[PDB]
């Protein structure tokens, strides 16, 4: 069975940080993509940033490029998100998202509404 | 006696071979257009202009026939669906200029998709009226979306429409470059972009695309002999 | 022997024929008075320069494309040798490379029977590698076979010709009807060779320059061009020349009747350099709109030049002048033929051997 | 006038070979174009 | 939604109620059947030729 | 909150699946077969190639007759071959084009086919006048059709990108059963020999066992890592094998409730598009995206042979009733029947 499960997050002042941790099983972790997501109180989904099967590869979106930092350990089947500098608009749900296949250079459907090989997020809630 | 069955099946498939030997002209000679949105982009407007899952609309641009797909009642999850697209002319890639980014994350899955490695994408960055009240009035920026647009200049290639601001000439040329960085990262010589500066009304939407499909198909006429 | 006193017999009947009518000295000064020195035979000249006329092909080693001198002095008399003080024609470059030119000539001899060898076989190999594989079958390859069969006809009847005919003088000595219906089929198949090749032209350019939306072509008009055309010239030049120059088994190239079927090979050969340039003019543009390197366009637009030379024939448009100079125009024939005797081969490399589509299917057949 | 077109070439090639050789056989001593001859 | 979690919990109990049988059990019902049925497989056993339909 | 009791409980019982799994695995399936005598290399040919459509084929299905078939090709078009002879016998024009599955009924009367149009259509080949004519359309799934199997002349079983299948009562137009509970697209179904149950394979990685006229999940498995493309009942209906994403064929037990067996190597890194089992089951046949075939020994894993004729990628393959021979489809738009 696929299972994705974040650790971490809760209730930051403006300006702290968060490390946020997502528990895979089920799979060989370490020939997949990997993607975080969020979803903020009346919005969509929002892509966040994702990392190459070796971790090479990494993307961010334009409203974290220089804040969050994204890092896996294969050997443990475990994906990080390292938040820092977080504003309160960065408040939302975040999501532990795989890539549907392995060895796959696309990444489809991540951010669906729905979409089965994604944990349940862990909230995140940035305010004084 | 079974010599009378088998001419009759030879006579039945003889009949069946004519009729598809036609209905291979008509296949050969339609283009057929994948029609794609990222949301409120405006391409209903654009159709307009020339249960069910899938709607039609044929157009003819100098005796030439083209058929163009837009999907309906179709599940947002692509992954699947989208594996029937691979062997049209072009894909219409229809974006209104953070659904930016979320249009960029679904340009760059079609682009390195597998399936569609060989498939050549028109891009209209549509509503580029929109674009330029927004710019001109100032009260939203690009730069919060997209923190590289500060360093980014205008191209020297660039050729802004007479009575075009500065302002707007950058901000449309900058999100252009967006879905170039990931079209000239990949795709060796197997497929293209072509965008377009459009707006959801202007009647020349038509003949960007037949000009485009021309383009498509010399280049694939070339690749078969080895020339280019 | 006996066949060059009869021809210099009946030159000496000729201009002895001549003469009538005789006109008057014009200008001023004196002339020299018309003689006739024994192989040739001059005409009215004055006091003072030098007149040229071909070599006569009395003797086997006399080069008819050399030219005669005879110089009249100013003072109104012909050229008295020194040796012996009689009237002398300069009749020694007629014959003077005769031994170094045919060295060459059979250098040339063998480096076109080996090149028409070796095209059969690779042609061969890539028509049935063609015929073989239903996948790489489609318009371009349906065309591809034809110009491959053509190809292979002509070089079987070039080799069957150099090898049986030419060196066999009894056979033509005899003069058989069989060696005129083989000529007849010789030229016919040459002449189909060269409209093939327009015929791969008019296809390439109507595929990338015009019409390039939705075309599917009607092959009808090119099997028609290709094969049906090239009979009404050969035709016409065979009844001209059982008519007008009918010689020993037409052999001779020496009438102006061959132009009724070289003329229009040379037009659709014009026609097809002309698809080329044009061709490379959209290539460059195609190159230039995507931006591409200056050096990796120019490799490119070479590249692609190179190979459509030997396609569309371009060797028998751009190599109209033989240098005077022996060694220029020695490395000129070298040139020449390696180009046109082995053309085939090249053909079937580039298109079969060197293509995309055929390596992968040969190597994917390959695993059973 | 001969024909001087490239397509011509291997035409001219064996119609010198046939003249010129004797039958690709024996050479034979050349003529004398001499100052007793004409 | 809260509807959803209580639809899988209502399914989940109803896959823990079923009663199971041993892996080696299963495993030796399935090698019977095959080499039961070995001789009537024409892809497992080749037909000699003019025989199948398809020489 | 209300939520996380839902959320923990279901953990609780998931859990309390697993360990009932795990105590009935005694003994794996490769040992109890270990002492058996290996199959041995099984070299196939290809003794018929099938031209005619002029796009990529989507699905087949073999006739109950083992000698007539159908197949759909995104050129929209429907074609029914006679496998022996290789003379097409219908060729019925589709309103839409995008065709993805096709159904030959068993009693040979009707053939059925779907796609991004999602509706199914239903053909009629015996009408009085000769010709092949639409006779019913099933309208209701909001999502393209991706498989479809005849129970009867009447009824039909259908899966959906909607993440569900249905029922339908053909000549009404209506559905009387929905099968929900997967959360991403239906891609196959399977029905069982005796038509009471069916497994369906989805893009959430699992398979479901449904009750046909009870219309409930009965059993769910899991194993795979990516999407299940393919699904197939194991000869006797107490088991079936699953191709996915993932590169590998599985074998699920119904009475055991668990995974029974991995197909699967090392220089195999494509998905599987198709599965079928041989007449008795002994052989697992998996068409794959590197345009190959495999024949897999069901009962020891180890893999038997090949079959390479396709030059683009396996859409759908299949094993005719008699077992005499297996039918494979590619995006290369032929058909080739191999025995
Ligand atoms: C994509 C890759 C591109 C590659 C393109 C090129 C690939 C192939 C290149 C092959 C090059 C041609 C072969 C070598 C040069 C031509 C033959 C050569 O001139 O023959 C030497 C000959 C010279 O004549 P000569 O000596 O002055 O005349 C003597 C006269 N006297 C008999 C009266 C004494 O020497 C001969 O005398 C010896 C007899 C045989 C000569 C070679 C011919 C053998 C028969 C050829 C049969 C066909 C072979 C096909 C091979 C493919």
């Amino acid at each position: 069975q696929v299972q994705l499960q974040e650790s971490g997050g809760g209730l930051v002042q403006p300006g702290g940080s968060l490390r946020l941790s997502c528990a895979a099983s089920g799979f060989t972790f370490s020939n997949y993509k990997m993607n975080w997501v969020r979803q903020a109180p009346g919005k969509g989904l929002e892509w966040v940033s994702d990392i190459s099967q070796s971790g090479a590869s990494i993307s961010y979106t334009g409203s974290v490029k220089g804040r969050f930092t994204i890092s896996r350990d294969n050997a443990k089947n475990t994906l990080y998100l390292q938040m820092n500098s977080l504003k309160p608009e960065d408040t939302a749900v975040y999501y532990c998202a795989r890539c549907p296949a392995p060895f796959t250079r696309d990444c489809f459907d991540v951010t669906s509404t729905t979409y089965a090989y994604r944990g349940q997020g862990t909230q995140v809630t940035v305010s004084s | 006696d079974q010599r009378n069955e088998e001419k009759a099946q030879r006579e039945a498939n003889k009949k069946i071979e004519k009729q598809l030997q036609k209905d291979k002209q008509v296949y050969r000679a339609t283009h057929r257009l994948l029609l794609l949105g990222a949301g409120e982009s405006g391409k209903n407007t654009i159709v307009k202009q020339m249960t069910s899952g899938i709607f039609e609309t044929k157009f003819q641009v100098d005796k030439v026939n083209f058929h163009m797909f837009d999907v309906g009642a179709q599940r947002d999850e692509r992954r699947k669906w989208i594996q029937c697209f691979n062997d049209v002319t072009a894909i219409i890639f229809v974006v209104a200029s953070n659904r930016l980014q979320a249009a960029l994350k679904l340009f760059d899955s079609i682009w390195n998709n597998k399936w569609l490695r060989d498939t050549s994408v028109i891009l209209f960055l549509n509503k580029q009226d929109l674009l330029a009240e927004k710019v001109l009035a100032g009260k939203s920026k690009i730069e919060d979306y997209f923190p590289e647009f500060a360093r980014y200049t205008t191209p020297e290639d660039a050729t802004p429409e007479p009575g075009e601001d500065p302002r707007v000439t950058r901000a449309k040329y900058f999100i252009r470059d967006e879905f170039l960085r990931i079209s000239t990262a990949s795709g060796d010589g197997r497929h293209y972009c072509y965008p377009h500066f459009t707006c959801s009304v202007d009647t020349e939407n038509i003949r960007r695309v037949f000009n485009d499909c021309r383009d498509i198909i010399q280049r694939m006429h070339l690749r078969q002999y080895e020339l280019l | 022997y006996v066949v060059g006193r009869k021809k210099m017999m009946d030159a000496q009947y000729k201009c002895y024929d001549r003469m009538q009518q005789l006109p008057a000295y014009q200008g001023e000064g004196p002339y020299c008075n018309r003689t006739w020195d024994g192989w040739l035979c001059w005409d009215d000249t004055p006091a003072g320069v030098l007149s040229y006329q071909f070599c006569p092909d009395y003797f086997p080693d006399f080069d008819p494309s050399e030219k005669v001198t005879k110089y009249c002095d100013e003072k109104g008399v012909w050229f008295k040798h020194p040796e012996n003080n009689r009237t002398w024609s300069n009749y020694t470059m007629c014959n003077a490379f005769t031994p170094e030119k045919l060295k060459n000539a059979y250098v040339l001899y063998y480096l076109a029977i080996v090149g028409h060898s070796l095209s059969i076989f690779t042609l061969v190999i890539s028509l049935g590698i063609f015929v073989f594989f239903r996948s790489l079958g489609c318009q371009r390859v349906t065309l591809h076979k034809n110009m491959f069969l053509t190809y292979i006809l002509n070089s079987m009847i070039i080799i069957i010709h150099l090898v049986e005919v030419v060196p066999n003088g009894e056979l033509v000595r005899r003069d058989p009807v069989s060696c005129k219906i083989l000529h007849f089929f010789h030229q016919y198949m040459m002449a189909c060779n060269y409209f093939w090749m327009l015929c791969e032209g008019i296809y390439l350019h109507t595929l990338i320059v015009v019409a390039v939306f939705t075309e599917k072509q009607r092959l009808r008009w090119y099997y028609l061009l290709g094969w049906g055309f090239p009979l009404v010239p050969t035709t016409i030049h065979a009844i001209t020349r059982a008519v007008y120059f009918n010689d020993n088994c037409w052999l001779s190239v020496e009438t102006h009747l061959l132009y009724i079927i070289h003329g229009p090979v040379m037009a659709a050969l014009v026609v097809n350099f002309f698809f080329l340039l044009n061709i490379v003019r959209v290539l460059v543009t195609k190159m230039r709109e995507t931006h591409e390197a200056e050096s990796h366009m120019y490799l490119k637009a070479v590249k692609a030049t190179m190979i459509l030379v030997p396609l569309l024939g371009i060797q028998f448009v751009v190599f109209p002048w033989r240098p005077s100079n022996k060694m220029l125009g020695k490395i000129y024939d070298y040139v020449m033929h390696s180009l046109i005797h082995f053309q085939g081969f090249f053909v079937a490399t580039i298109y079969c051997f060197c293509n995309n589509e055929v390596q992968t299917t040969v190597k994917r057949q390959w695993a059973q | 006038x001969k024909c001087n077109t490239a397509t011509c070439a291997t035409q001219r090639l064996a119609e010198f070979l046939r003249h010129s050789s004797n039958n690709f056989g024996p050479i034979l001593p050349p003529t004398n174009v001499g100052s007793n001859t004409p | 939604s809260i509807a959803q979690a209580r639809k899988l919990v209502e399914q989940l109990k109803m896959e823990a109620n079923i009663d199971r049988i041993k892996v080696s059990k299963a495993a030796a019902d399935l090698m019977a059947y095959c080499e039961a049925h070995a001789k009537e497989d024409p892809l497992l056993t080749p037909v000699p030729a003019s025989e199948n339909p398809f020489r | 909150s209300e939520l996380d009791q839902l959320r923990q409980e279901a953990e609780q019982l998931k859990n309390q699946i697993r360990d009932a799994r795990k105590a009935c695995a005694d003994a794996t399936l490769s040992q109890i077969t270990n002492n058996i005598d290996p199959v041995g290399r099984i070299q196939m040919r290809t003794r018929r190639t099938l031209r005619g459509h002029l796009a990529k084929i989507y699905a087949m299905h073999w006739g109950t007759d083992s000698r007539l078939l159908v197949s759909a090709s995104q050129d929209g078009k429907l074609i029914i071959w006679d496998s022996y002879t290789t003379n097409k016998v219908h060729a019925i024009p589709l309103r839409s084009s995008w065709v993805m599955t096709c159904a030959y009924a068993p009693s040979g009367n009707y053939v059925a086919c779907g796609g991004l149009d999602n509706i199914c259509s239903i053909y009629n080949l015996k009408t009085r006048e000769g010709n092949v004519r639409v006779s019913r359309e099933l309208a209701g799934h909001t999502g393209y059709l991706s498989c479809c199997r005849f129970l009867d002349d009447n009824q039909i079983v259908t899966s959906s990108g909607d993440t569900t299948c249905a029922l339908w009562d053909i000549e009404t137009g209506q559905q009387t059963t929905t099968f929900t509970g997967h959360t991403g697209d239906v891609m196959s179904l399977s029905l069982a020999p005796d038509t009471r149950l069916f497994v369906s394979g989805a893009c959430d990685a699992s398979a479901k066992l449904w009750d046909v006229r009870e219309g409930m999940c009965r059993q769910t498995f899991t194993g795979h890592e990516s999407d299940i493309n393919a699904i197939c009942f194991f000869p006797n209906g107490n088991a079936f094998a699953t191709g996915s994403d993932d590169a590998t064929c599985r074998l699920f037990d119904l009475r055991a409730d668990q995974e029974l067996m991995t197909y699967s190597h090392d220089n195999i890194i494509c998905g599987i598009t198709s599965v079928s089992f041989s007449k008795s089951g002994r052989l697992l046949l998996a068409g794959y995206d590197d345009f190959n075939c495999n024949v897999w020994d069901a009962l020891k894993a180890d893999r038997a042979g090949v079959l390479a004729g396709h030059d683009n990628r396996v859409s759908c393959l299949g094993v005719t009733d008699d077992g005499m021979a297996v039918a494979t489809g590619s995006w290369d738009s032929f058909l080739k029947i191999w025995n």
